[PDB]
């Protein structure tokens, strides 16, 4: 009974992060010890003529990015654990997230390490027009 | 190739919208094309779902620098026999809004303690994962009849985990710097540990040089067994599955080969007492 959501290549990393006091640190450490990044994300097919904004209602990848389903790029959603937000809600679930193509092999790791500019809506260091 | 870890146990026939699905497998078939997913204009997100996610199938076989192994060898377990706590969990089944997973109901320990939890699961919603009470029933059969009254005598998990930390601390503070849970067929015991165990690098207590055995979500601090009053999580426990030592039949038959003072009273604490007792006779007698 039920429907599988996961593949065996992700069992170890998701188990490790599901039990960690600090899941983001555990994921970073798992990668540094040679582990594979989380796979089975929701990658979208799009026209690559989007705005390039980081978090959007529909896919908005420009030619330097890929678009993903937002929950699938969130470590807390993938491990079914608490979000470190004040009210415990997610800012990626229910949106699409644009990830630089050079980082698209590890979308979960990308969202953990990076920040969206509140002024221009683009990732800091990967599109932000403010600095 | 799929795993049962994080299986969706809801009875909803369809999958999720691409923005809400945790994984490509979980996206509804309608969005899948050309090896990936597409957004379909006019097909909205679902804003009211509650999908129970199974915690059966954890695999603690990582090797990460600075994080200790949870499962230990027979040789390491023998050196830490004073840390041994037998542990067994009897579960109840998800029902009604979900089917296909086991929830912890009676948590038993070799100290003779049984703790009863409210049937609680991890329910994915449009905004987060809601750790909440779920519909459940004991498994059918005369061997599981004793679990029927326990369905309405459970305590909330925030209370149960404090009681587990207090019991372990009182039992072990003068015996060991750690705990070794002694298990028989560990899968469901490891799923139950998700509800009261946290892991990370080896740490020291917030009041001494002893290694940390407990963690508090109230202050994000660490404590040994002597300084853990009010702490809610067991931190970096160790464990061993005795069934993997070459036994063939059930727990009771192997336990009874060495011991006769522990009669089977069919309860989690009894199974936990038998598992520790069997391990003690196997490693230390004759
Ligand atoms: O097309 C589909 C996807 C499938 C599902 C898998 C995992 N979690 C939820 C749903 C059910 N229908
Ligand atoms: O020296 C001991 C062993 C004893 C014990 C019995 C069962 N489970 C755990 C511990 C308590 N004191
Ligand atoms: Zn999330
Ligand atoms: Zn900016
Ligand atoms: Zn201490
Ligand atoms: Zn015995």
């Amino acid at each position: 009974a039920g429907n599988a959501t996961e593949v065996p290549a992700n069992s170890t990393v998701l188990s490790f992060c599901a039990f960690a006091v600090d899941a983001a640190k555990a994921y970073k450490d798992y990668l540094a010890s040679g582990g594979q990044p989380i796979t089975n994300c929701v990658k979208m097919l799009c026209t690559h003529t989007g705005t390039g904004q980081a978090i959007t209602v529909t896919p908005e990848a420009n030619m330097d990015q890929e678009s993903f389903g937002g929950a699938s790029c969130c470590l807390y959603c993938r491990c079914h654990i608490d979000h470190p937000n004040p009210k415990g809600f997610c800012d990626l679930k229910g949106k699409y997230v644009q990830i630089p193509t050079t980082c698209a092999n590890d979308p979960v790791g990308f969202t953990l390490k990076n920040t969206v500019c509140t002024v221009c809506g683009m990732w800091k260091g990967y599109g932000c027009s403010c600095d | 190739n799929v795993t049962g870890l994080f299986k969706d146990c809801s009875k909803v026939i369809t999958g999720l919208h691409p923005t809400q699905a945790p994984t490509h497998l979980s996206v509804d078939t309608k969005f899948k094309t050309e090896g990936l997913c597409v957004d379909i204009p006019g097909i909205p997100k679902d804003m009211t779902y509650r999908r129970l996610i199974s915690m059966m199938g954890f695999k603690m076989n990582y090797q990460v620098n600075g994080y200790p192994n949870m499962f230990i060898t027979r040789e390491e377990a023998i050196r830490h026999v004073r840390a041994w706590i037998g542990f067994d969990v009897e579960g109840c089944h998800a029902t009604r809004e979900a089917v296909g997973t086991n929830l912890p109901l009676q948590l038993g320990f070799s100290t003779g303690v049984n703790l009863v939890a409210v049937p609680t699961g991890y329910v994915d919603t449009p905004n987060n994962t809601d750790f909440s009470r779920v519909s459940a029933k004991p498994p059918p059969g005369d061997q599981f009849k004793h679990l029927i009254p326990l369905m309405y005598k459970g305590l909330p998990w925030n209370v149960v985990r404090i009681k587990i930390v207090q019991m372990l601390s009182d039992t072990l503070k003068n015996l060991s710097d750690r705990v070794v849970f002694v298990l028989w067929a560990h899968g469901f015991e490891l799923t139950s540990m998700k509800y009261f165990v946290k892991i990370g690098p080896e740490r020291t207590c917030c009041l001494c040089d002893r290694r940390a055995t407990c963690f508090s979500t109230a202050s994000d601090t660490y404590a040994c067994w002597h300084h853990s009053i009010g702490f809610d999580y067991v931190y970096n426990p160790f464990m061993i599955d005795v069934q993997q030592w070459g036994f063939t039949g059930n727990l009771q038959s192997n336990h009874d080969l060495y011991c006769q003072v522990h009669g089977n009273a069919h309860v989690a604490s009894c199974d936990a007492i038998m598992t520790r007792c069997l391990a003690v006779h196997e490693c230390f007698v004759k």
